[PDB]
C-alpha cells in the first residue's frame, strides 16, 4: 500500500553527490495548486537533507551532521515554517528561515527601486549560504509573488537580476510555486497573464526535475496527485547513470501526516 | 536537384557545419527542450574532424558546458557590453561556433543589430528560440520576434516532442496548458524539422527522428 | 498577548489553537474551528449583484463590540471602508458569551464610540494604510483586534489606481503580514463581489487569505422554483449556495478541502443560517 | 413576487420613469443602434402624462431631437466643465431626465466619477454603449468599460436587431465582419433584453419584441 | 435590363429638401473594397447635385446655384478635375482640396496633431462658407489620417474634424475602403480597432449606406451596390421620407457604368 | 515636360496616355498599357523567401539607364536603398527603342555613373528622403525620373522606427505625392517581400500604389513534380504564379481587375517570361 518517495534511479530523493560534486548546480521545481498546498513536500525535504531520509513520508536516533537548510518564503512568517520543523525534531542548528511576508511591503518595497529591492533579497541570501556552502540546500517559496509585489517586474528581470544569481550560488536550489494562474476556467494564461506564465515556464526549462501536486479530475481516500517528471535541463552530475524516475503518486495528507501509494 | 537527394546527409553537413550556415535558428518548447539537439551539433562537429572554438552566451544556463571554450555570462551586463565581449572571442582565420542559450532575453527591435554586429565569415551562430516563452503601439507594425527570427536564418531546426505513453498529442496540449506536467517528455528520441534556406533564396522543408543515445537520425513525412 | 479568560477566545476543537467567532454560528462551524483561529483571515466572495457578504461583515464587527463591553473580552474594531454609517448597522442581541445570536433587524445600543471602532479610508496610499493599521494594532495592546474590509474593491470606493497588482496585492500582503506578526491578538473578515474581478486578481487575492468561502445567489429559474414549491412554507426558503474553497489551518497544511454546493444560506427576518443543501 | 408578474407593466413603468432607476445603460450595435429605444422613453415618459425636462449630451449627434429641453456639444470641451454643465442644468424641485448619446467616449477610469458627481435624487440618467466600439498595463486590473457599466447600472437594456430576410444570425455575423452591410436590419421592430436590479439586490431579466411604430411591446 | 439609381422613396437620390430645410444635417456613408473603387458613385453624386440627375448611370446646357466641394487624402486635383470635365460639369460649381499634394510635408516637422487637424477643418469652413446651404460635401478616405498622424484616435478624429465638418454641412459624404475589413485571417475588430472604429462610428452616425463589393460568387459584373439604412434617422421635415434599400449589380468598363438586377 | 519624342514614351493602346516601359516586355503587356503610364508606381510583392523581384526592379533601372544613353531619351533613375552594388549588378542588352530584351547574365558597359542614377538611403528621416527624392526630381528637369525602391522594409535595411504607420505610410504617402505632381516625367517601382509584412500594413501599402502584382514561388511538392514532368525538358519548367491584384488606371475608375493564379512566370537563362499558366 504505503510507498517510499524515490525521485532518482539510485534510489534516492536527495542525491549525497549533489554535494560533493563541484561547480554543480541543480535545480527542482515543485509546483501545485492552491487546494493542494506544499508544506508537507517542503518539510520532507528539509527532513531528507538534514536527518537523512524523508521518515514522515517513508515510515530513530539522535544524530548529528553539517548538512544545512536554508528556507525562504514570500507568503509565509517565520512561525510557520519554525513551528512546521520542530514537529518534526528537525535541529533548529541545521536550518535557517528567510521571512519575506513579515514587513516585507512596509520595508523592502514602498520607496526603493526594483534593482535594490532585488539586490537586497539576494544579499539575504548570500549572506544565508555563506556559512555552509557546498552542504546546504536552498528552498525559495513563492517567488513568483515578485512580479505581482514590485511594480513593472518582468520575469526576464527576476530571472536575471534574482533567481539564476541565486542558482549559480547553490548546490541545489528548490523553487515552490503556485499553479493556480493555470486553472482558471475559461481563461487562456499564455495569452493574458504572460509576464507571469513565463516563469513557470523557464523555471522548468532550467529545471533537471519537475514535482506537481494537484487535485484529481476524477474520494475522501485521497488529497491529491504527486507527479515526478524529467525538467527540461540535463541533471548536472558526474554520475553519467544517474536519472529521474519518472512516477506518479496518489497520496493523502490529514492529521498532519501524509501517506504516498499507487493507484 | 531541386530537393535534397540524402536530407539524412544534409541534415548532418548542418550538424557538423560543414556546409555554410551563418544563423541557425532553434525553436524548442518546455515539451522538448534544445540542449540535447546542440549536443548533437558538437558531436557532428567533432566526429568529421572539426575543431572549432565554441563561445557560449548564456542568459539562463549555470553549469557551463564542457564543450565550450569560453563561456558568457549574459544576464548581468547591458546589450553594447555583451556584443562587444562576444567580437572580442572572435576573428583567414578559423571556424568559430557561437551558441546562443536563449533568444528570447533580447528585444524584439535590438535583434538585427544584434545578428548584424555579431555577423562574419568565420562565425557559425546557433541560437535557441523558446516558442512558448511569450515576448515582454497600435500603429507599430513591427513584425513579432518569431516572425522576424526566422526570416533572418538560414536554417531553421524546429524541435518537437516524440510521445510514447497512451495520451496524444491534444491531450498533452491541454495538460500542459494546465501545468499538470505529464510524464513521457524530454526524451532521448526527438522530432525535428529542418527548413534549409539554399543560397538560390529556395526555403526546403524536411522532418527527422533523431536519437540522441545514438546519433542515428531517420526521415519521416 | 490578551487575558487568558477572554470571553471571545476559545480552543479549536480540532487543533486546541486560540479562536475566536465570526459572529455567526453557521458560518463558525463551517470554518473548521468553531470559529477563525487568531492569526487568521477569512474571504467571504460573492456572486451576482446581491450583497449577502455585508450581513457576514455586519456580524463580524458588532460580535467585537459585545466582548467589548461584557469577566473581560477588550477588543477594538478596524474597519477600511470610505462607508462610515457601517457602524450605525451593527445589529443587537437577540463557553458562555464566546458567541451571540444577532437580530440584524434591531442596531448596538449604544452605537459604536470611537474608542471601539477606528475607520480608515482606502483611497490614502498603501504605505499609509498599512501604518494607521499597525500603529492601531499597537495602541490597543492587550486587545483582541478584529479587521473588517466590506467590499473589498468595490469601484465605488476603490480608485482605478488601487486596482495595480502592485498596489492592492501589496496591501493585502502588508496586511497578511500583519495579521501573522500578531497571530495571538488579530483576525481579518474580507468581503468581495467577484463577479467584476479579474480572474488573475481574484486567484491572486485568495492566495492572501486563509480561509475563502463563496457565496452564490438562486437563479432567478431556481428562486421562481422554490418560491413555487414552498408557496404554503415561505419561511423554508433558501437564498443560495455557499461553497467552501480553503479553510484556516487545515488548506495550508496540505489538506483538499474544497466542497461545492454542499451548504445552502438562508437570510431569515433576524437571523442568518447555512444548512445542508 | 420573486419575478415580475407583468413584465410588459414593468417594461413600460421603467420607460416612462415612473418605477426609479438613476441609471438606465442601453446597449447597441451597428444592426440596430438606440435612438429608437430612446424615442419609446420619451414616449411613455409623457404618455403616462409626465413632463420631465430633457437634458441631452451629444459626443456624435449633430442633429438636436425635438423633444430636449437642453443640448450639450460635449465634443469640444473637456471633462470637468462637460460635468461642470450638466449639473448647472440640474436641480423638493422636479424630475429631469440626461441622456447621453455615448458612453464609449468617456474614458473607463473616469466612469465611477462621471456617474457619481452628476447622481441626484431628481436625476435619471439614460445612457447608450455601443457593444461594437472597442475601447481607446499587464498588472492593471481595473475592470474594462463595458462590465464596469453593467456593475454601476441599476437598469439595463440590451438592443438586438431582428431579422426578416434570409439570412440567419452567424450569416448576418459574417457580413458585418467583412463590413458588407446587409438589408433588414435597423428596423422598427426589435429585439430587447431588460436586466432589472430590484433594490433587494436581485437581477431580473426578461426578453421583448419591441414595434417602435405602434409602441406595443410583447414577451419572448 | 438597365437601371436607375434611386436611394429614397420619393424616387430621388440627393433630395433638393436636404439643402432647404435648415439646421439639417445629413451623412451617407459610402464603404468599397480596393478592387471595386467608387469614381463613377462620386461623379454620379456631383451630377446628380449639380446637373440634377445621375446621367451617366441612368441634354441641355443648364444653370444652377448647387455646388460641390470634393476633398481628397488620396487622388490629387487633377483627378476629379480630369474626371469631371468629361462629364461636363460646369468648373464654377465645384471646388476640389486635394489632401495629397504636399499633405506630408507641409505637415511634420512636429506639427502638432490638434494643429493638423484644426487646419484640414479650416480649409472646409473656408469652402463651404461661400454657397452654405446649396452645397454637398465629398470626402475621400479621411481615414488615411489615422494612418498618417502619429497617436491619432478615432474619436479624437471624430471630436476635432469630422463631427464639426459635419455639423456645417446640409449633406455630408464619408468615401472609405473596407480592405481593412477583408482580409481572410484576421480580425480587424480585435487587433485594428482604431481603425475598425472610425467606420462603426461613421455607419452609426450616417442616415444611409452605400455599399460596393465584389462578388464572392463573370465578366458581366464587376460588383454589387448595396443601399442600405444607416444607424441615425433622417433630418427631415417629411416624415414619409425613407431610405429605398436595394441591392444593384454593376458592371463599369471604358469609363462607363450600368446598374442592373440580379 | 519631355521631349515629345522621347524614347522611352509611347501612347497606351487602352487610354492613349503617355507611357513607359519596365525594362520587361511581359510585364509590360500584364500592366494593361504595354507599359507603365507616366504618373503611375508599381508595387512588386514576392511570397516565400526567394527574390524574382530583384530581376524586376534591376530591369526597371537599365531600361532607364538605355534610354538615356540612346534621337534623345533623358532618364534619370532614383534608387532608395543602402545597397550602392545595385547598380553595379543592372543587366547590359542581348516605336524603336521604348523597350529592350535585356540579358540577366551580362552587365551594363560602363556602369551608371553619378549623373545616370542617384542613391537615397532610407536609413534618413522621412522628411529628409522627400526633401531629397523631390530636389532630385527638380534637378532634373526635362528628364523622365524612375524612382526605384528594391526590397521595401527589408528589416536588414529598415530600421524599427520606420515600421510606425505614421512613418512608412507617410513616406509611401509622400512619394505618391510627387508621382501625382510630376505626372507628366515620373514612375515609380517598389518591391516586397511579404511574408513577414503584418496584414494591416500591407493592406496600406497597396492603397498607396496604382498598380499592384504579387509572385508566388512554386512550392517543394509542385517544383518537384514539374521537375519530373519536364525531366527531359529542363527548359520548360515554370518557376511560380504572377497574381493580378490591381492595374493603373482601370482599377482606380472602377474596373474589378483581379486575376489570379491565371499567368506564371519562368527564369530563363537570360530573359524572364511571364506566359499563359496551365497545369502541365
Amino acid at each position: 500500500q504505503r510507498q517510499d518517495l524515490v525521485l532518482f534511479s539510485d534510489q534516492s530523493v536527495l542525491p549525497a553527490h549533489f554535494f560533493q560534486d563541484s561547480n554543480s548546480h541543480n535545480l527542482f521545481f515543485i509546483t501545485h495548486q492552491s487546494c493542494t498546498q506544499p508544506l508537507w513536500m517542503i518539510n520532507a525535504l528539509v527532513e531528507t537533507h538534514v536527518l537523512g531520509s524523508p521518515s514522515s513520508l517513508n515510515e530513530m536516533l539522535p544524530s548529528s551532521t553539517r548538512s544545512h537548510a536554508v528556507l525562504a518564503s514570500f507568503i509565509h512568517e517565520q512561525n510557520y515554517f519554525t513551528n512546521s520543523l520542530n514537529k518534526l525534531k528537525i535541529p533548529s542548528n541545521n536550518y535557517n528561515v528567510l521571512d519575506f511576508l513579515s514587513d516585507f511591503i512596509v520595508n523592502n518595497i514602498h520607496n526603493k527601486p526594483r534593482d535594490k529591492i532585488l539586490s537586497d533579497v539576494l544579499a539575504k541570501f548570500s549572506a544565508a549560504i555563506q556559512n555552509n556552502p557546498t552542504d546546504t540546500i536552498v528552498i525559495i517559496e513563492q517567488p513568483e509573488l515578485l512580479l505581482s509585489l514590485v511594480s513593472g517586474l518582468t520575469c526576464s528581470e527576476l530571472n536575471n537580476k534574482f533567481i539564476t544569481p541565486l542558482l549559480r550560488q547553490c548546490k541545489v536550489l528548490i523553487i515552490v510555486s503556485n499553479s493556480d494562474i493555470f486553472n482558471i476556467d475559461e481563461y487562456d494564461a499564455s495569452v493574458h497573464s504572460s509576464n507571469l506564465q513565463n516563469f513557470y515556464k523557464s523555471s522548468f526549462i532550467k529545471s533537471m526535475i519537475n514535482l506537481n501536486l494537484n487535485p484529481l479530475k476524477t474520494a475522501k481516500d485521497v488529497t491529491g496527485s504527486l507527479h515526478v517528471c524529467r525538467g527540461g535541463a540535463p541533471i548536472a552530475t558526474s554520475n553519467t547513470s544517474l536519472h529521474v524516475v519518472e512516477n506518479e503518486y496518489l497520496y493523502l495528507n490529514e492529521k498532519e501526516s501524509t501517506k504516498l501509494f499507487y493507484r | 536537384a531541386s530537393s535534397s537527394h540524402n536530407p539524412v546527409i544534409l541534415l548532418k553537413r548542418i550538424l557538423s557545419l560543414t556546409e555554410s550556415s551563418p544563423f541557425i535558428l532553434c525553436l524548442d518548447s518546455i515539451a522538448q527542450t534544445s540542449y540535447k539537439l546542440i549536443q548533437e551539433f558538437v558531436h557532428q562537429s567533432k566526429s568529421k574532424g572539426n575543431e572549432y572554438p565554441i563561445v557560449y552566451i548564456s542568459f539562463e544556463t549555470v553549469n557551463k558546458p564542457s564543450y565550450c571554450t569560453q563561456f558568457i555570462d549574459a544576464t548581468q551586463m547591458d546589450f553594447v557590453h555583451l556584443v562587444k565581449q562576444i567580437i572580442s572571442y572572435l576573428p583567414q582565420a578559423k571556424k568559430h561556433m557561437v551558441i546562443i542559450d536563449s533568444l528570447n532575453y533580447i528585444s524584439t527591435e535590438y535583434i538585427t543589430r544584434f545578428l548584424s554586429e555579431i555577423a562574419s565569415p568565420h562565425c557559425t551562430m546557433v541560437a535557441t528560440y523558446h516558442k512558448d516563452i511569450k515576448d515582454e503601439d497600435w500603429n507599430n507594425n513591427y513584425p513579432d520576434k518569431l516572425t522576424l527570427l526566422q526570416f533572418m536564418a538560414t536554417t531553421i531546426v524546429d524541435i518537437d516532442v516524440v510521445l510514447t505513453g497512451t495520451l496524444d498529442t491534444e491531450e498533452v496540449s491541454e495538460l500542459l496548458n494546465e501545468f499538470r506536467i505529464p510524464r513521457g517528455l524530454n526524451n532521448d528520441i526527438f522530432q525535428l524539422r529542418l527548413v534549409n534556406k539554399r543560397k538560390s533564396g529556395r526555403s526546403l522543408e524536411y522532418d527527422f527522428i533523431v536519437n540522441s543515445n545514438t546519433h542515428e537520425y531517420e526521415l519521416l513525412s | 498577548g490578551l487575558d487568558s479568560s477572554h470571553v471571545g477566545v476559545r480552543p479549536s476543537p480540532a487543533t486546541s489553537q486560540p479562536t475566536t467567532s465570526t459572529g455567526s454560528a453557521d458560518l463558525d462551524s463551517i470554518l473548521g474551528h468553531m470559529g477563525l483561529p487568531l492569526g487568521n483571515s477569512v474571504l467571504v466572495e460573492e456572486q451576482s449583484t446581491t450583497e449577502f457578504h455585508s450581513i457576514l461583515g455586519k456580524l463580524f464587527a458588532a460580535q467585537g463590540i459585545v466582548h467589548n463591553r461584557i469577566r473581560n473580552g477588550d477588543t477594538h474594531v478596524i474597519v477600511l471602508s470610505l462607508n462610515q454609517m457601517f457602524a450605525k448597522e451593527l445589529p443587537g442581541i437577540y463557553y458562555k458569551d464566546y458567541n451571540h445570536q444577532f437580530d440584524i433587524t434591531t442596531r448596538l445600543m449604544p452605537a459604536p464610540i470611537a474608542s471601539e471602532l477606528t475607520f480608515i479610508a482606502p483611497t490614502q496610499p498603501v504605505s499609509t494604510i498599512l501604518s494607521q493599521i499597525e500603529q492601531t494594532i499597537k495602541r490597543n495592546d492587550k486587545k483582541l483586534i478584529r479587521i473588517v474590509i466590506p467590499s473589498l474593491l468595490h469601484p465605488a470606493m476603490y480608485p482605478p489606481k488601487m486596482f495595480e497588482s502592485s498596489e492592492i496585492i501589496g496591501l493585502m500582503h502588508g496586511v497578511r503580514s500583519l495579521v501573522k506578526k500578531y497571530y495571538e491578538r488579530v483576525v481579518l473578515f474580507a468581503s468581495i463581489s467577484i463577479d467584476i474581478i479579474t480572474p488573475p486578481l481574484l486567484v491572486l487575492l485568495r492566495n492572501m487569505f486563509d480561509s475563502v468561502i463563496n457565496l452564490e445567489p438562486f437563479n432567478q429559474e431556481m428562486t421562481e422554483f422554490l418560491e413555487r414549491v414552498y408557496k404554503s412554507q415561505p419561511g423554508k426558503i433558501q437564498h443560495g449556495l455557499v461553497h467552501i474553497l480553503k479553510l484556516p489551518v487545515f488548506t495550508d497544511r496540505g489538506e483538499m478541502r474544497v466542497l461545492k454546493s454542499e451548504w445552502a444560506f438562508k437570510n431569515g427576518r433576524k437571523k442568518f443560517e447555512i444548512e445542508q443543501w
